[PDB]
């Protein structure tokens, strides 16, 4: 079988600066009878079905903007955009179908940002939730743009980070940062037993960690 | 496209077959019985004229169709035209080159069978890129069938006629060749009306050379591979004269089978365009030969 | 011009014998051929396998080869996709594309609208609000951010709002992921320290699926 494997799959690029996604497949899958080079470049924005943009790696469909361009043969395949607009951050997969039908993993584009300022928030069950059989300790992290960063619970002094749930934001269009989720469920019996229940934030804008401790 | 295809359809069809049942009894009707079976009890062209028509003519049209740059449909017909069992008008113009009659019927019979249980395999190695399906059960064999049997059972009267009464077989055989050539031109027109307009569909240099270059190179390969097995004239000339024809019935009801009518656009003619370059071919040669022994008789 | 149109959502035990159904009466429907494309969320698109409504000719991957089954409907210009083998991993996505076929198909020029198939125990239940409030001796600040959490609701058509709140002007609405079969999401609102005791916030929760429109106000600790 063929696989395709994309280099970058997350990228963000704010007004003018092109970008080059590629894909090299597996194999060289250009027919020798026909000059044709199957290989077709999709386009799927997010809530709705993929969009076809190129096929034959060289030919763009009708009506699409003439600022994708993409270019390749053998193995080794590019696409890339003149200028890029707020309109073309979608799923880029460079499907094949020389021998069966694959698709790749995908490239994701994102809105670059200057930095961030991520905030720590941290809140226990309330009563009901106590009175309820269970507990649910809630962390969330807001206004932080990049992607890489990592949470950890500190329970009296030792990690034990069991039990977590986590969620993201899908980069509200207001600004190209986001939030984060994460909460711990515990039954009962064991949540006064331990107490502390300290929250770390690790993020690449700050060398020291962000902890948050909690008592009572 | 063609809007009906009923214009005289059956009619065609049913003319046709009679035009072959008295032509193979005619042909029949003039060769013996003993050298046929001299011919099975030592098989020498039989191998080699199979072989040829198996192993070379896929092979031809496979080059042709990597040379030439065929899409993938007329890669498909070509490759099925060249794995194909030689078609009676075979038969019926090795007459004209009058080279060992006897092994033809032979010869017929063996392609059918060969090809009845070769054709899945030999069309399913040669079909990468083309066709991802299996397309094994799209091949027809009761069409084969019918064509071996329309092909034999007259040819077998034939004989028997030859066999049992020599004195009726010049009345019956002149006069039939006079009812099986005038007839020829009563069906000819037909197919004028039918075909109607087809220069600006089928008319591609690609199909045109392919299709000038898949008889000819057949024609010229089992000429010499005889050559080189140290063979009869005669039995050079009825292996390049079987193994350059083609049947182009099986091509046409495996491309209808297969695919739809508003797929195969221009390929709907194109094995009349094949069996119009065969029959120029066919002439030519038959010309040609005549003209050598004419000049030294 | 050419619209292919899809059968709907469905949800569906794990119990499996499930159909699907995707037309495709925008041009003539033997000429091409029909694939299905799988999508989890988040794991990008997968192949399944294409049916040629002329012949009847389908083909599969070799993961879907098992479960999937593909027919077609000449009369009704329509393509049917059954799996018979469903699990709580089986819910995602399923688009139909028509592709040209000459011998080998060439790429998806149209596509579905998308259908989403769920796959779980369904025994849809009211959710449970339960609000976040600060005030364990912390000092807080200029801004403090405030939210309602939710559980124990089945399906995903659930939405918060904050009508005493800033409303869309800096809130947080986390997707709801499944875990432990019913899936929780959050909303974070932040508003000024001074002027919140002066207004006091409320959440509300709506969930259309059920007959619930409950809405609470937070307290301080």
């Amino acid at each position: 079988d063929i696989v395709m494997t994309q280099s970058p799959s997350s990228l963000a690029v704010s007004a003018g600066e092109k970008v080059t996604m590629s894909c090299k497949s597996s194999q060289s899958l250009f027919n020798s009878r026909t000059r044709r080079n199957y290989l077709a470049w999709y386009q799927q924005k997010p809530g709705q079905s993929p969009k076809l943009l190129i096929y034959w790696a060289s030919t763009r469909e009708s009506g699409v903007p003439d600022r994708f361009t993409g270019s390749g043969s053998g193995t080794d395949f590019t696409l890339t955009i003149s200028s890029v607009q707020a309109e073309d951050l979608a799923v880029y997969y460079c499907k094949q179908s020389y021998y069966l039908l694959t698709f790749g993993a995908g490239t994701k584009l994102e809105l670059k940002r200057a930095d961030a300022a991520p905030t720590v928030s941290i809140f226990p069950p309330s009563s009901e939730q106590l009175t309820s059989g269970g507990a649910s300790v809630v962390c969330f992290l807001n206004n932080f743009y990049p992607k890489d960063i990592n949470v950890k619970w500190k329970i009296d002094g030792s990690e034990r980070q069991n039990g977590v749930l986590n969620s993201w934001t899908d980069q509200d269009s207001k600004d190209s940062t986001y939030s984060m989720s994460s909460t711990l469920t515990l039954t009962k019996d064991e949540y006064e037993r331990h107490n502390s229940y300290t929250c770390e934030a690790t993020h690449k804008t700050s060398t020291s960690p962000i902890v948050k401790s909690f008592n009572r | 496209p063609g809007f009906g295809h009923r214009a005289t359809d059956k009619a065609l069809s049913i003319i046709l077959v009679l035009m072959l049942l008295l032509i193979m009894l005619s042909l029949g009707c003039t060769m013996e019985f003993s050298k046929i079976k001299a011919h099975l009890w030592k098989p020498k062209g039989v191998i080699v004229a199979l072989v040829a028509q198996f192993g070379i003519m896929p092979l031809a049209a496979f080059l042709l169709g990597k040379i030439f740059h065929l899409s993938n449909i007329e890669a498909l017909a070509i490759l099925i035209c060249g794995c194909s069992p030689g078609g009676n008008l075979s038969n019926l113009f090795t007459l004209a080159m009058k080279g060992d009659m006897n092994l033809s019927i032979v010869m017929t019979t063996c392609s059918s069978f060969s090809a009845l249980g070769m054709m899945p395999l030999l069309l399913y190695v040669y079909s990468k890129g083309i066709y991802d399906g299996d397309l094994k059960d799209k091949v027809p064999y009761k069409g084969i069938m019918i064509s071996l049997v329309i092909v034999l059972i007259p040819c077998t009267i034939g004989i028997v006629l030859k066999s049992k009464r020599p004195h009726y077989v010049p009345y019956i055989l002149k006069g039939g060749m006079i009812i099986t050539f005038l007839l020829s031109v009563a069906v000819t027109a037909l197919s004028v009306i039918n075909v109607g307009n087809s220069i600006m569909f089928v008319m591609t240099p690609h199909l045109l050379a392919t299709s000038s270059l898949m008889p000819f190179s057949g024609f010229l390969m089992g000429y010499i591979l005889s050559a080189l097995f140290q063979l009869n004239p005669s039995c050079r000339r009825t292996i390049s004269m079987e193994t350059g024809f083609a049947n182009i019935q099986l091509c046409s009801t495996i491309l209808n089978v297969t695919f739809p009518p508003e797929v195969i656009g221009p390929l709907f003619f194109f094995p009349l365009l094949y069996m119009i370059f065969q029959l120029a071919e066919g002439l030519l040669i038959i010309i040609i030969f005549r003209c050598y022994e004419k000049i030294k008789p | 011009e050419v619209q292919l149109q899809q059968s709907g959502p469905e949800l569906v035990k794990p119990g499996a014998s499930v159909k699907m159904s995707c037309k495709a009466s925008g041009y003539t429907f033997t000429s091409y051929i029909i694939h299905w494309v799988k999508q989890k969320p988040g794991q990008g698109l997968e192949w399944i396998g294409y049916i040629n409504p002329y012949n009847d000719g389908t083909k599969y991957n070799e993961k879907f080869k098992g479960k999937g089954t593909l027919t077609s409907d000449k009369s009704s210009s329509t393509a049917y996709m059954e799996l018979s083998s469903l699990t709580s991993e089986d819910s995602a996505v399923y688009y139909c594309a028509r592709s040209y076929y000459d011998g080998i198909p060439h790429y998806f020029d149209y596509w579905g609208q998308g259908t989403t198939l769920t796959v779980s125990s369904a025994k849809t239940t009211p959710p449970s609000v339960y609000p976040l409030a600060p005030g364990c001796g912390d000092t807080t600040g200029s801004s403090v951010t405030l939210g309602c959490l939710v559980k124990g609701y089945f399906p995903e058509s659930v939405t918060v709002t904050w009508n005493s709140g800033s409303l869309s002007s800096s809130v947080h609405t986390f997707p709801a992921l499944l875990q432990s079969g019913l899936y929780t999401m959050s909303s974070s609102v932040t508003v000024p320290s001074s002027t919140w005791p002066s207004q006091t916030v409320t959440c509300s929760v709506a969930h259309p699926a059920s007959s619930t429109t409950v809405d609470k106000k937070l307290e301080p600790s």
